């Protein structure tokens, strides 16, 4: 079995090294795989691109190219982990729930950057770095989450773009799972991440769809009763393929519970099997 | 005591050989056989 | 670990056997998966659609329909190969880069017919067939190429 060790730093303050022990069943991600590694690769500092902090697109993309690993136990001067990569037969693999939505048996595990609320994570001011943990939810909910948050963002621009808002609506968007309503984003104000990380997200997604159901309307005019015309086709195909590859759905783990409680609440740990 | 029989039984088992050739085709495996046979009853009569 | 065996025809020339031994970590394909197989399916002749060597777009569909396998160590008599498609545990798998483009860590691999200059391939005169090996590029290269060939197609 392959295992990774994350070298803990020296002179760690007690409140900092303590709170590191609180996150034991949390998953981290490694750029390259090695038996020994530093802390910068786990911190967000190694994660940002072009100097600026990363966006959701860079978050989603890097989650694919970068490899994942799970923390197992913590030693006052040592920190190890286990990989979910090649063939490692990790025994007794358990993980902690980082999402507000419950999980049940026979549910598959997939990853997402935190979109709902502010990202809760450990911050080491003594060393100057912080470690952000990705959010995990079942697969059958992921596609609905992404579709709703982008729809929420485009409806905001529409209200701001249109001279008159078309406010008349059904109330508030609510996702439900296991008979529990989450009720995300009560208020209209407090644009925390409206255009902060998903800014470039809604841009690429609205333009491809615009280019999508326009190219058809401009090629065959019989659907409803100087110019390249081919370079536009090759560009749309290349973009729509890349965008679809980024916004993919791939299960990484499966919740296999034996002699334990079926449903787990946010904060509880549970044993999972490597898919 | 042939009066109390009510379809007794008999059975036997056989096995056949195999030969290895190793060509571009599947491989052989030994196979066995199991069978069970029943009985029939008939009477006889004569007067006096 | 599921491995398939490739029957080497006898009476093979030592020069062809040497050239075949150089193909150590290349990808081949199979129409039907089985432990024992022949060499006619690996040959380009098995790719024939109607009566002739296949087209590119035809190869694009043959790659999806057919199973895939990777070549491993070859002995003077046999050619062992392992399957990738079906779920099977396989430790220590290495492949040989066939594209003119470089690869780096964390890159997804796709499969496409040779669209560059004439593809190098083993030629067997005594047997009378020629096997061609598919080309492997990263994902981004795959999408850009596909978009261009279809654009030329509708043209």
């Amino acid at each position: 079995p392959f295992e990774i060790e994350v070298l803990l730093p020296g002179e760690l303050s007690p409140a900092e090294t303590s709170a590191l022990q609180k996150c034991e069943g949390k998953i981290i991600t490694f750029s390259t795989l090695r038996h020994r590694a530093s802390l910068v690769d786990i911190a967000l500092s190694s994660y940002y691109i072009n100097g600026a902090p990363p966006d959701t697109l860079s978050l989603l993309e890097a989650y694919r190219m970068r490899f994942a690993a799970v923390i197992t136990r913590v030693i006052p001067g040592k920190l190890l982990a286990h990989a979910i990569g090649v063939g490692t037969p990790t025994p007794g693999l358990f993980i902690q729930n980082t999402s507000p939505v419950d999980l049940c048996n026979g549910d598959y595990i997939c990853l997402l950057p935190p979109v709902f609320g502010s990202a809760d994570s450990i911050r080491l001011d003594s060393v100057g770095l912080e470690i952000v943990f990705p959010l995990t939810i079942p697969q059958t909910l992921m596609r609905e989450i992404i579709a709703k948050v982008v729809a929420r963002a485009v409806e905001r621009t529409a209200a701001g773009a249109q001279i008159l808002p078309h406010e008349v609506l059904r109330g508030a968007d609510v996702i439900c799972y296991n008979g529990r309503r989450y009720e995300l984003e009560t208020n209209l104000q407090h644009r925390d991440g409206s255009d902060a990380a998903i800014r470039t997200l809604v841009l690429n997604l609205m333009f491809s769809i615009n280019e999508g159901c326009l190219l058809l309307l401009a090629l065959i005019p019989t659907l409803l009763v100087r110019f390249p015309i081919y370079e536009t086709i090759s560009s749309w195909i290349s973009t729509s393929s890349r965008l679809g590859d980024t916004l993919g759905t791939r299960a990484i783990l499966r919740v296999c519970v034996f002699d334990g409680p079926s449903t787990v609440h946010p904060g509880d740990r549970t044993a999972v099997i490597q898919v | 005591e042939l009066a109390y029989v009510r379809d007794g039984v008999i059975q036997f088992e056989v096995q056949q050989p195999m030969i290895a050739r190793d060509g571009p085709h599947p491989v052989d495996q030994p196979v066995h056989n199991y069978m069970v046979k029943r009985i029939h009853k008939r009477s006889l009569s004569a007067a006096f």
